[PDB]
């Protein structure tokens, strides 16, 4: 009388290792818990009050940042729940490039309000339909609450202060010189054909002279020297190959036959006389710059430093079809000289020092090509990498503003509106889902929360302030940044806009891993065994 | 204690009614778990693997696979499912559920003194039977299009959302009508099953031609051709090493570039007999070729092609050379010796889509396809997987459907009555048989009886009232699971694959039969 | 601290927030800085460090005297990196980074 | 094929053929000539408990001679 | 340093002991499958050390899943096999047979009588047993395809497919007549070889047939061959179709540029001449155990010429003798008489989510396929096991047409023989006689305890019915428990069968009689 | 379960498990001294860890020589132990009763 | 598929320890080969010889 024996049955059948939850308790509530936990790590870095996360990932690399992705990424998440409302957010990054930490925060608010549902005696078939049917409610709202549009993108200023909000969350003291750079550099890329590429924008990391010290080149850039003696070119004649920079040789088995002894003295002469050829047959198409994707023979260099051609190797297909692109070259197989239509241009090529890193720069004093860079200072790796991702963001949002124009009020206002206007319609909606649909409309209330929370202030406060202007009739009005005392203003007018097509994505994505989360009622995990990778 | 621990001293061994006793526990088990699968109104399963892949789930099958158990008896079970699934591909929580139960209402009598042998009896009898009245009962019917969404709807409601089976019924009987050909046997093989995960679950569809999970490698080939020649070839277009050894022997660097030149000759006459080909076929900028190969094609041959505007696709799969052809209507080719217009497919639209670091080529827009693709699209990857198996279930039943023009009411209706025609016949059956017939009847019963509790209803008095109305009426009446009343399945449009009945009445029977005869468990194969 | 069946994140993960770790980092920057102080000036002196192999390096350079320490606390690399920053870009004054750095934080 | 060489050996000396580890007169040609033939009244394949074994019986030229044993196992 | 003039590790045991433990190792085998006699068999569940689950009432494979450590227990277990192999029935009767005459044989051995004269009074006893057992058989008449029928039933009466008994019966004649063949004055069944059982998991029992030829699990090398062909001519080949390197090391020398051109050529020409001799035939279908090159199946296509591939050479084999075709291994020379014509029809359909290519119309074929369809892959396993039962019975009478009556009837009629017989004797070994004669009747014992009547009461009046004198074949009903006229109840076996068990049971007893000493432990020394 | 976060060492039963285990273990008792009942019943052989040795059909003597750990068995046997200290019959019918009593339920 | 366990029911309930042989061949011929054994040890001794 002092064990308590396994349950016969399937109980009793279970592995030596696995492990079974099931019914609300065990699964439904740990499944929230969990997921409640994982929106509060990452809900301190939302908003322009953000702060940054030092997180040192399993090989002892340390990653400083506020993007929520990144986070949820560099963490070793083990939880299932977690680890699908994580790949929510990956899908929502993904999809979009904004909006990841709304992701987790909406779905971690839903999950919450899902629980006390269920306490207070709702079902999960309930929970369910409510959510969806007031999901397809603010849906249908959203549209109704576009403010404005992008219309134009070729313009630096509107381009650079559409993007500053989107890039002010990160880096929020200094975002007009990061918003100005990267309008300039979306602004070079996209011609007048409509699709906008975001692996046209280059970024390279030179480290040493403060970030402010940052600008945008028109072309590329590589952190690598030149093999010859010629360091510079003012009329670029650019002939890339893709193939070793030597005489091409069999592919099977090549094997010098040496018969006679005039052979063998002619041998090596002929193939220098064969070299010397090919390499002054390229020369002599006005070609000044070659660039290679192999290796540089020593006497193809010899020929080349004689008249006076730069060598530059490029050590990955990637970097030579990037180069091809920014360049209008075509990348040729073997040592022919290049045809007139194949010879790229740009108008400088040269070798220059930055810090203490040589790099050979490609530039186009012309506004216009196809690939446009980015080199980004700093004084610390970390810095530069995280001024990299606000970077991504802001290529991101240019990317959706060509995809869809339509823009909706940020800082809260959106989400205000959302859950007035839901709430409203689940009062006329009888029946057990208006529970639910009131619990998806209070949901919304984490955005201004969080924000509210990050600044400083008094939550509360801010909220029932943007209820009441709300109220009034005011829909493009949140709280304020720059106030010390919980204070709301209007967002149209001071330029805190967020993409439409973002935040319809983020709540579709929230709302489905919720949902999806909610339907599962059992758990089966194996032995968790090894598993390095 | 035993013989064999006597012989074996390390060995494991159960006897007489412990035997029973185990494999009637682990069928328990199984059915215990198994219970709230069933229906549309079933509980989904989280499945976590040991490398921690997150699989939901709600088949019987895959929820079998994925159990951490290691019982005989569950393993006896779990081939004679996975048989099921094999075979007709759905029935497998019913299969177990009817295992179970047969189980254990033999041991309701076994444990009164009653030998199984008469129980096993009793059980063929009834087999008998109501195989018998499951010829009588089913419903032969030319199937046009609106039985046979009744039918996928039937299956994917039960494995999915509703929305999300209502998607899939269109998605699924679409293309079982698209490859069905008329009199002959449906081959599944000519529906691929392509994944993307990009957009939501909702937007997964039918493509009437082909999707390809590569596209091409040169970046100057078109990403979309309007009108396209569509040339299947099983030609290997890259540099091919002679089988015997070959060897270069030179004596200067001339003589090198001549061998070097020279050497590409075999596969720049292929080259050229396919740009021949193509310039003959189209001598304007209108149409195109897409060459798309089962081999690959080495750098300069697909530089060579591109500069005739001509798409190549290389490592195609091998299926793909008979989905193209039956498509696009080309013909595949081993050779290019005796290449002609005549075996060039066609195309409507050829385009190439690109997600993240995956090409994906469309081929539609074709003449009249005799194989299509379903594209399942999801924002995570264990909902393209449920996805995946619950239109392997939909295009099963579809094609089982098919295959016999006779359908069978769902809802549990097909069991209340052949539960209570086993009931009527049982007086015939001679001898103690009696017992195993009524055992059999029970049995049956389970389904309503699991399909009225996981709707949320009570069991027994669901059940009464089903059996009463059925008993008054004649009608094949099923559980209504919105309000447990009585409900006519065929009227509504529950129906169940006649196939997949009858063979969960052979093995269900087969296999508790075969276990009830069964007295010892022995392990001494250590040693 | 209520013990989940199934803990969030890998078991030994460990986690500091709020103002104690903001104060740890600066008093960790503070530790970084006065290993380099007393090389500072005309009368500066000289670090001499010996790695696990024996050789030992002597330097009045403070990028190069944080390089040859092996720091591992996050928040006090920052201090090593900008030094080697200032070495990279201008080449003297790798100790003032380092000693401005630490003095804002103090 | 794999005949032992001690049974090949009996063989041959029971049935009067010549081992012929070649082919090579000594007219350095290649042939074999029906002189190096031996002879017997029947060869078969019998079944011996689900196995077959060859059967050469009656040769010519001299008596030959075996027995098999039909036990219980492989021990007795 | 002990002198140890044997190993450390050598045991040695001698005396009472030896043989009282031989014949205790003996009955624990006899009793692991006693209860597994009979039509009311019951089933066990054998747990394969690789993972694996064997369910029978087998008891040659029940026997064969368990590893013993006692000498004797591997004798008997050897014995079992031996039965299988030799007649392929009678496993669980010949084991119980050599435990009881074990046991008895002990009864002695504990007086002072020497296992010499006990062996003795064995051999002479089974000589008798052999003598009476061929006395009391009756003749059959093979054309008569009903008793055929009669006797199968009569063998797989007591395994799980008893419940399909006809179509069971019907499957395993049909397969041994026309896998009955002859050549060249020599009669062969060769059940081992060719009337391959090939089980697929799913379907219904009953849908399982015996095909007019072979079913193998492959497909066309290229989708766009016929799938279908009415009257095929079947080509069988081994040599691959393909380009393959030389025996001898033939490294070549390239100095002119178009010497690589041309032998790329010379290769495709060689794969398109081996196509054309092939095509020469005018064949329609081609088989070959080794690969086929795409370009000769190209050449093939181009001829309208199915082809499969990577075929085992056990099927190929199969395929030959079914549809009158010769396998040959160089194209060249290929002639009329290898072409494979009589088969009827060749069609390659898909079964579950796999191919299967079927040759299933052959007239006359000397060779023959099972498909089995069921729940799982045990029941198969279980039904292929006893389809094999009854296909060995079926050979076994048709090499020799000679039936004896079963039930028990003819254990007891040869125990009241012996026992009429050693009334004259009036020696010392008398009293062994009797009691291996006596021993005979664990089966009509075994067959009642399985039955669940009263042993004693049954074989007490079995007994006095055979003291009588036309009362041979009255024996044990296994269902009812009564006794009943075998030639009422129609239960008969091959007297092979009875022959070999009744070999075997006392031969094991002589041998394990025989041994006195054990000493264990000692190195291989190979 | 909520018990055992509290204690990570704590063995729990709850739901249908509670009743499976409890009926289990009534009918392993039911089913050890089913023998018992009547004059046709069986002897059973009581051997202790000294080597002592029992010979005893009696249902109170039984229960209380076999070796079983488990709650229920403890509570069937106090209900036994009782049954034998007042009335001194009836113990094997009191636990045939009890385990066909939950069966049946 | 690779271990048998204990029956429900009194096989689980049993100490770890403790052994139960219930059954003619489990029980009774144990017993009589026992009680063989230990005449066969003192059958010698028997008698004047
Ligand atoms: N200047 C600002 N004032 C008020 N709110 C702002 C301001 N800039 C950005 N926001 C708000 O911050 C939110 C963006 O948070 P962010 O850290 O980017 O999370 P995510 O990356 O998941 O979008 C937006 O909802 C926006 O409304
Ligand atoms: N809409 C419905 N209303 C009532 N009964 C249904 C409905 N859909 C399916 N059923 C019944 O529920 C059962 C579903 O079984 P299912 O969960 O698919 O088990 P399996 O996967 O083993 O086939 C079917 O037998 C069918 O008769
Ligand atoms: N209908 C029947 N009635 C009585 N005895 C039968 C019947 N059928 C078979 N038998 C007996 O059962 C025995 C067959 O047992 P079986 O399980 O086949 O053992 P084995 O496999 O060793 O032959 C035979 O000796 C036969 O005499
Ligand atoms: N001579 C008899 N004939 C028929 N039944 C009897 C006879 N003697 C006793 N019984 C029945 O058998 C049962 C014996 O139970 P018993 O073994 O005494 O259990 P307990 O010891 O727990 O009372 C009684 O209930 C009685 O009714
Ligand atoms: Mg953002
Ligand atoms: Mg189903
Ligand atoms: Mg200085
Ligand atoms: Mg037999
Ligand atoms: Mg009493």
């Amino acid at each position: 009388a002092l064990h308590v024996p396994k349950a016969p049955g399937f109980a009793q059948m279970l592995k030596e290792g696995a492990k079974h939850f099931s019914g609300l308790e065990e699964a439904v509530y740990r499944n929230i818990q969990a997921c409640k936990e994982l929106a509060q790590t990452t809900r301190t870095a939302y908003g322009p009050n953000g702060m940054n996360k030092m997180v040192i990932n399993h090989l002892e690399k340390l990653f400083v940042t506020n993007d929520a992705a990144t986070i949820l990424r560099e963490l070793e998440v083990q939880h299932p729940a977690a680890k699908m409302i994580v790949m929510a957010s990956h899908m929502q990054e993904q999809e979009v490039g904004d909006g990841t930490n709304f992701v987790l925060v909406f779905a971690g608010a839903l999950l919450e309000l899902a629980e006390e549902l269920l306490r207070i005696g709702l079902s999960v078939s309930e929970v369910i339909e409510g959510y969806e049917i007031a999901c397809r409610k603010a849906h249908e709202i959203l549209p109704n609450l576009v403010c404005c549009s992008a219309k134009n993108l070729r313009d630096i200023d509107e381009v650079s202060s559409l993007l500053r909000t989107s890039i002010m969350s990160k880096q929020y003291g200094n975002e007009v010189f990061l918003a100005k750079l990267i309008a300039q550099a979306c602004v070079s890329i996209f011609p007048d054909s409509g699709h906008f590429n975001v692996d046209n924008i280059r970024v390279c990391k030179i480290l040493g002279s403060g970030i402010s010290s940052s600008s945008v080149l028109h072309g590329m850039v590589f952190k690598k020297e030149t093999e010859g003696d010629v360091t510079s070119v003012k009329d670029a004649k650019i002939a890339v190959y893709s193939c070793p920079f030597d005489g091409m040789i069999t592919e099977t088995k090549g094997t010098v036959l040496i018969k006679t002894a005039e052979e063998l003295m002619n041998f090596s002469k002929g193939e220098e006389n064969l070299m010397d050829a090919q390499v002054k047959a390229i020369a002599d198409t006005g070609a000044n710059v070659v660039v290679t994707g192999g290796k540089v023979a020593d006497m193809a260099l010899h020929y080349a430093n004689k008249y006076n051609i730069m060598l530059v190797r490029l050590n990955s297909k990637w970097d030579l079809r990037r180069l091809c692109k920014t360049v209008g070259a075509t990348a040729l197989p073997r040592l022919t000289p290049p045809v007139l239509e194949e010879m790229g241009h740009c108008d400088s090529v040269y070798l220059s020092e930055v810090g203490d890193t040589q790099v050979v720069v490609f530039k186009h004093e012309k506004e216009d090509g196809a690939i446009s860079t980015i080199v980004l200072r700093g004084s610390t790796d970390n810095l530069m990498d995280d001024i990299e991702r606000a970077v991504d963001d802001g290529v991101n949002t240019f990317k959706v503003l060509t995809r869809d124009k339509r823009l909706v009020p940020g800082g809260g206002a959106t989400e205000i509106e959302l859950a007035k206007q839901i709430t409203s319609y689940g009062e006329t909606c009888p029946g057990l889902e208006q529970y639910a649909i009131k619990k998806f409309a209070e949901a919304f209330e984490a955005i201004p929360r969080a924000l509210a929370e990050n600044s400083g202030v008094k939550a509360n406060e801010v909220i029932s302030k943007l209820y009441a202007v709300h109220q009034e009739g005011n829909k493009n009005v949140g709280l304020d940044i720059e106030a010390e005392v919980p204070a709301v203003k209007d967002m149209l007018e001071a330029g805190i806009l967020d993409t439409y097509l973002g935040k319809y994505w983020a709540i579709k994505l929230a709302t489905n891993a919720a949902v999806t989360v909610l339907r599962v009622d059992q758990i089966i995990m194996a032995k968790p065994a090894g598993g390095p990778k | 204690m035993a013989a064999v621990k006597t012989l074996n001293p390390k060995a494991e061994v159960a006897r007489a009614q412990a035997a029973l006793a185990v494999n009637i526990s682990a069928a328990r088990g199984l059915q215990d778990v198994l219970r709230t699968n069933l229906g549309p109104k079933g509980t989904m399963k989280m499945l976590v693997s040991g490398a921690g892949d997150i699989k939901l789930t709600k088949d019987g099958n895959v929820l079998l696979h994925e159990m951490q158990i290691q019982h005989p008896t569950a393993s006896l079970i779990a081939k004679v499912a996975t048989a099921q699934d094999d075979i007709t591909g759905d029935g497998t929580t019913s299969n177990v559920l009817i295992i179970g139960e047969l189980l254990k209402q033999a041991d309701l009598y076994i444990s009164e003194g009653l030998h199984p042998r008469i129980i096993t009896e009793g059980f063929e009898a009834a087999k008998e039977k109501a195989l018998q009245f499951l010829e009588e009962v089913k419903v032969s019917r030319e199937m046009d299009r609106e039985t046979l969404i009744d039918v996928a709807r039937t299956s994917l409601r039960t494995k999915v959302h509703a929305e999300l089976a209502d998607v899939l019924t269109e998605a699924v009987v679409d293309s079982i009508l698209a490859i069905k050909k008329q009199d002959e046997p449906i081959d599944l093989f000519m529906i691929e099953i392509m994944e993307m995960k990009h957009k939501s679950e909702t937007d997964t569809s039918l493509i009437r031609g082909l999707v390809l999970d590569h596209g091409a490698r040169h970046p100057d080939m078109k990403k979309r051709v309007e009108d396209a020649y569509i040339l299947t070839c099983n030609v290997s277009l890259e540099y091919e090493k002679t089988e015997v050894n070959s060897g270069f022997f030179y004596k200067s660097a001339e003589e090198r570039e001549k061998l070097v030149k020279a050497e590409r000759k075999f596969i720049e006459d292929r080259v050229k007999k396919i740009i021949e080909l193509k310039r003959k076929v189209c001598g304007d900028s209108d149409k195109g070729f897409v060459v798309i190969n089962q081999k690959g094609i080495d750098p300069f041959s697909l530089d060579a092609l591109s500069k005739e505007g001509i798409v190549a696709l290389r490592r195609a799969k091998r299926r793909n050379m008979e989905r193209l052809t039956l498509a696009c209507g080309g013909v595949a080719l081993n050779s290019f010796d005796d290449l002609s217009p005549d075996c060039l497919g066609h195309a409507g639209l050829v385009y190439e889509y690109t997600l993240g670091e995956e090409k994906f080529t469309f081929i539609e827009k074709c003449n009249n396809p005799r194989s299509v693709t379903l594209l399942i699209k999801g924002p995570n990857k264990h909902t393209l997987t449920q996805i995946k198996d619950a239109v392997r279930d939909g295009l099963r039943a579809v094609k089982n459907a098919i295959d016999d023009g006779c359908v069978v009411p769902g809802a549990g209706a097909v069991e209340v009555a052949m539960a209570e025609a086993l009931i009527k016949h049982k007086p015939s059956v001679k001898g103690r048989a009696q017992l195993g017939v009524q055992a059999f009847a029970d049995a049956l019963l389970i389904i309503p009886k699991v399909l009225a509790q996981n709707s949320g209803f009570d069991l027994q008095e669901t059940l009464v009232k089903i059996q009463a109305e059925h008993s008054e009426s004649g009608q094949l009446v099923g559980v209504d699971l919105n309000t447990g009343e009585p409900m006519v399945a065929a009227e509504v449009g529950v129906w169940d694959n006649y196939c997949v009945k009858k063979q969960l009445l052979h093995s269900c029977t087969v296999i508790a039969t075969n276990i009830l005869l069964v007295d010892e468990i022995m392990r001494a194969g250590m040693s | 601290m209520m013990p989940t069946p199934v803990i969030l994140l890998k078991e030994g993960t460990d986690s500091s927030q709020g103002i104690p770790q903001l104060v740890s980092n600066i008093s960790a920057c503070q530790v970084i800085a006065e290993a380099v102080r007393t090389t500072l000036g005309p009368r500066g002196m000289d670090k001499l460090i010996v790695d696990g192999r024996g050789k030992a390096t002597i330097s009045n350079d403070g990028a190069t005297i944080l390089k040859l320490l092996d720091v591992v606390h996050p928040a006090a690399k920052t201090l090593v990196d900008i030094a080697k920053s200032q070495d990279a870009e201008v080449g003297d004054g790798t100790t003032s980074v380092t000693l401005l750095a630490a003095e804002f934080l103090k | 094929r794999r005949v032992l060489k001690r049974d090949l050996k009996r063989i041959a000396k029971a049935s009067g053929a010549t081992i012929l580890s070649t082919l090579a007169n000594l007219e350095g040609e290649e042939t074999f000539e029906a002189a190096m033939l031996g002879q017997a009244e029947e060869v078969v394949q019998e079944r011996i408990c689900d196995d077959e074994l060859i059967l050469i019986k009656n040769t010519k030229a001299r008596t030959s001679a075996s027995i098999i044993l039909r036990g219980a196992n492989d021990f007795m | 340093r002990p002198v140890l003039v044997l190993s450390q590790n050598t045991k040695r045991e001698s005396g009472r002991k030896v043989q009282s433990g031989n014949i205790n190792a003996a009955k624990t085998i006899a009793d692991i499958i006693r209860t597994c006699l009979g039509p009311k068999s019951m089933m066990k569940m054998l747990l394969d050390p690789m993972g694996g689950i064997v369910m029978t009432n087998d008891g040659n494979a029940i026997l064969r899943e368990i590893q013993v450590q006692h000498p004797a227990a591997k004798s008997m277990i050897e014995i079992s096999r031996t039965q299988d192999e030799e007649v392929g029935d009678g496993t669980t009767s010949v084991i119980i047979l050599a435990g009881e005459m074990l046991s008895v044989a002990e009864h002695f051995l504990e007086q002072q009588m020497h296992p010499t004269v006990v062996i003795s009074a064995y051999r002479k006893a089974l000589d008798d047993m052999i003598s009476t057992l061929k006395k009391i058989s009756i003749p059959v008449d093979i054309s008569d395809s009903d008793m055929m029928l009669n006797i199968i039933n009569s063998s797989i009466t007591t395994k799980a497919i008893s419940r399909w008994s006809s179509l069971a019966c019907n499957i395993a004649l049909d397969a041994v007549k026309m896998v009955q063949f002859e050549e060249n004055g020599r009669k062969e069944i060769d059940i081992k070889k060719y009337a391959r059982v090939e089980k697929i998991p799913g379907g219904i029992i009953e849908d399982s047939c015996v095909l007019r030829g072979v079913m193998i699990n492959k497909d066309v090398t290229h989708p766009r061959m016929r799938r279908y062909i009415k009257n095929p001519r079947i080509v069988l080949l081994d040599s691959s179709l393909e380009y393959k390197k030389g025996e001898s090391q033939t490294d070549i020398e390239i100095t002119r540029e178009e010497d690589f051109t041309r032998i790329l050529q010379m290769e495709e020409e060689y794969i398109q001449q081996l196509c054309e001799d092939i095509i020469q035939l005018k064949p329609d279908v081609v088989i070959t155990e080794k690969g086929i090159s795409d370009l000769a199946q190209h050449y093939l296509m181009r001829a309208n010429i199915t082809a499969i591939r990577r075929v085992r050479k056990t099927d190929n084999n199969r395929i030959a003798r079914a549809c009158g075709a010769r396998i040959v291994s160089r194209p060249e020379e290929l002639r009329e008489d290898d072409v494979g014509t009589g088969a009827g029809l060749l069609e390659i359909k898909k079964i579950g989510d796999e191919y299967f290519t079927f040759i299933t119309d052959c007239k006359d074929p000397k060779a023959c396929t099972i498909l089995l369809r069921g729940a799982s892959k045990e029941i198969l396993s279980e039904v292929e096991r006893n389809l094999q039962d009854a296909m060995q019975v079926c050979r076994n009478v048709l090499l020799d047409p000679q039936l004896v009556p079963g039930g028990g009837a003819s254990e007891m009629a040869v125990a009241h023989a012996l026992t009429e017989k050693s009334k004259a004797m009036t020696g010392v070994e008398q009293w062994p006689y009797r009691a291996v004669a006596q021993a005979l009747e664990v089966i009509p014992r075994t067959l009642i305890q399985n039955c669940g009547a009263s042993t004693i009461r049954l074989l007490t009046s079995l007994r006095a019915k055979h003291t009588q004198e036309n009362c041979e074949t009255w024996g044990v009903n296994g269902e009812t428990g009564t006794l009943v006229d075998m030639k009422e109840l129609g239960i008969w076996e091959p007297l092979a069968v009875k022959l070999q068990t009744y070999k075997t049971a006392v031969e094991t007893a002589v041998l394990l009689l025989r041994i006195d000493d054990i000493v264990s432990g000692h190195k291989k020394k190979g």
